[PDB]
């Protein structure tokens, strides 16, 4: 319980995170089960990753923060300088600053 | 009367500390399908946003 | 620790102390009078012999019984008729040697047969278990028919293991898959003891034949050596990994042993204070179902059989394989040997009863 | 808790091998789901091995099957849940009965072996 509190947003994505994560690990026949969540995470321990999984599995199982995000991303392009420092992206265009 | 014959004891049962193996789960074919669906479509959805 | 009473308890328990005290006496008494008039030679030639007589033992009648399997062969105090419940709820009884049925019981028990066990006074009032939850009482008759129940004794909510007679024969303890063990008054058919003791159920019990300590083997593998008189307890649960499904004494109280699901027959309780175990010993590949001793009426023996589709005999100071006994097709579950002689009588799984001359 | 007359009750360990081999069964269609189905293979003689479930309500629906076992000597074994059973065997839906059956050139055949093995030491 203390460790849902903490870290743990507990919802259906949150647990869906929890999954992913588990798979990532390796974990075969539907690796192990959630009671509260609380066993599932004390389980994973072991493997010992996990709220990276969810700033990823967000992005992917919808979009929705990704869209948030848009409504942004540089790389070291060419001549960066490197005293030029902004990089924008939309479906039209990679506008540039 | 060192021993006493009037009482019945009823002393403590020592549980042994059972190891909990967390239980492998399975899954239904059509679950499993079902998980494959939805990641591979989550995936594809993404991909699509992030290029469209 | 949580202490309470009883009357008829009391009433028992003493007679209990001055019975066990005086036979344990002479008991001792016996054992001194052994060690002052034995040698080196003569009696470890007996023995040998006795070791090899054992060993040489071959199958001799293997007699079919019953739809399931033969939970429980008990040889008479007699030891003329040998009696052999099924799982069915049936306890039919056999003349030994020749081994040709009496009679059919199926009415008796609906459940599994326990453990049988024949009374230690001649006049044979055998008493059997069941996971039918109740045990019974039977008047043997080799004339009138077969059995007649005498009383039935409800103490027990879950299903028995196995009873056991007090040498007395005013007593018949009884263990179960329940937490308790519980001992009886033999007249009037009505309950003393209940031995919370143990996590899951008494799987068995065993009396030490002066009649002052009582083994109950639990399912948790903790082997606790009650003074029935005392409620007070000399145990080891450090014997056993797996189960403890039978408990037996070496007659001569010197001795306790344990057979187990692990396998390993541990015989233990010592004068040794330490009691520690002069051996623990390997007895079937499989598990152990049965072990028993039959120094009453003879030298000490121990015999067992398991799970492992052999019966085995171990010296008493030793223990060692000193000969398997092939002769079953399948599981042994159960085993009684000869007060007298060498004569085992032994059941399972086959769904028969066999002997071994 | 689980009920008294489901008996033998497996171990943890123990249930989750038998639950394991279940699986694989079910991979290579040597089991069969349900009380019915499993008295059927009791009464063909394909059981190598019975699985039940502890925790079926009203339990008396396999109270049967035991005794069926022990008139063919087939081992046995209750599980505790029912539902895990069921996942085991590849149904969503909860599950009481199955039935390991024979075949000589499983690969599982070893495995399934074990787990007969297993349930026999339990049964005494």
């Amino acid at each position: 319980a203390k460790s849902t509190e903490n870290e743990i947003p507990n919802l259906i994505e949150k647990m869906v995170a929890k999954g992913l994560n588990d798979l990532v690990e390796q974990y075969k026949f539907r690796e192990t089960t959630h009671s509260k969540r609380e066993l599932d995470s004390g389980d994973d321990q072991p493997q010992s990753s996990e709220a990276k999984r969810t700033k990823f599995s967000n992005p992917a199982i919808p979009p929705v923060i990704d869209l948030e995000k848009i409504k942004k991303l540089m790389t070291v392009t060419k001549v960066s300088l490197p005293e030029g420092s902004f990089k924008r992206v939309k479906p039209q265009y990679d506008e540039i600053h | 009367e060192h021993p006493s014959i009037r009482y019945v004891a009823h002393p403590l049962p020592e549980k042994i500390n059972e190891a909990k193996v967390s239980i492998k789960a399975y899954l239904t074919q059509h679950e499993r399908k079902r998980l494959r669906r939805n990641r591979r479509k989550m995936a594809r959805e993404a991909r699509e946003i992030k290029i469209k | 620790f949580f202490t309470p009473a009883t009357s008829e308890l009391i009433f028992a328990r003493r007679f209990l102390i001055n019975y066990s005290l005086e036979r344990s006496r002479k008991r001792l008494q016996k054992e001194m009078e052994r060690h002052q008039k034995f040698n080196t030679r003569q009696e470890l030639l007996s023995r040998r012999t006795e070791l090899q007589r054992m060993a040489n033992l071959e199958l001799a009648g293997s007699q079919l019984v019953s739809t399931k399997p033969i939970s429980a062969v008990s040889l008479s105090t007699d030891d003329m008729v040998v009696a052999t419940g099924s799982w069915a709820g049936d306890l039919q009884v056999l003349n030994s040697q020749t081994l040709q049925p009496l009679t059919q019981k199926l009415d008796s028990h609906v459940g599994k047969i326990g453990a049988i066990d024949w009374h230690p006074d001649s006049n044979n009032q055998m008493i059997s278990c069941a996971e039918d939850g109740l045990i019974k009482n039977f008047q043997y008759s080799n004339e009138e028919g077969g059995l007649r129940l005498l009383g039935d004794l409800v103490g027990h909510e879950r299903r028995i293991s196995d009873v056991k007679y007090h040498p007395s024969g005013k007593f018949i303890g009884s263990a179960s898959h329940d937490m308790t063990w519980r001992l009886w008054d033999a007249s009037t058919h009505q309950e003393l003891l209940l031995q919370e003791g143990h996590d899951k159920g008494v799987f068995s019990l065993s009396f030490q034949c002066d009649g002052s300590l009582v083994c109950s083997g639990g399912m948790d593998s903790l082997s606790m050596l009650w003074d029935i008189r005392s409620g007070s307890k000399v145990m080891t649960l450090a014997g056993h990994s797996k189960p403890i499904y039978t408990v037996a004494w070496s007659p001569n109280g010197y001795q306790v042993a344990t057979g187990g699901g692990d396998g390993i027959i541990n015989v233990w309780d010592i004068r040794k204070r330490d009691e520690g175990q002069l051996n623990q010993i390997l007895a079937h590949r499989n598990i152990v179902t049965q072990v028993r001793f039959s120094k009453e009426d003879g030298g000490k023996k121990l015999v067992s059989c398991g799970y492992d589709n052999l019966i085995n005999v171990y010296s008493s100071d030793t223990w060692l394989k000193m000969g398997s006994l092939a002769g079953h097709t399948d599981k042994i579950i159960s085993l009684d040997i000869s007060n007298n002689s060498h004569f085992l009588v032994s059941g399972g799984w086959d769904r028969s009863i066999k002997l071994w001359n | 808790a689980p009920n008294p007359k489901a008996f033998p009750l497996a171990d943890a360990a123990l249930t989750q091998q038998i639950l394991d081999v279940v699986q694989q069964a079910a991979n290579l269609r040597q089991l069969k789901k349900g009380a019915n189905e499993a008295t059927k293979t009791l009464n063909r003689g394909i059981s190598e091995f019975i699985i039940m479930a502890a925790d079926c309500e009203p339990i008396e629906i396999l109270l049967h099957l035991p005794l069926l076992c022990e008139d063919k000597n087939v081992p046995y074994v209750f599980v505790p849940s029912r539902v895990a059973l069921g996942r085991a065997c590849g149904v969503s839906r909860p599950v009481i009965a199955a039935s390991i059956t024979t075949n000589d050139a499983s690969a599982i055949k070893t495995q399934i072996y074990a787990v007969k093995d297993k349930i026999e030491t339990l049964l005494i």
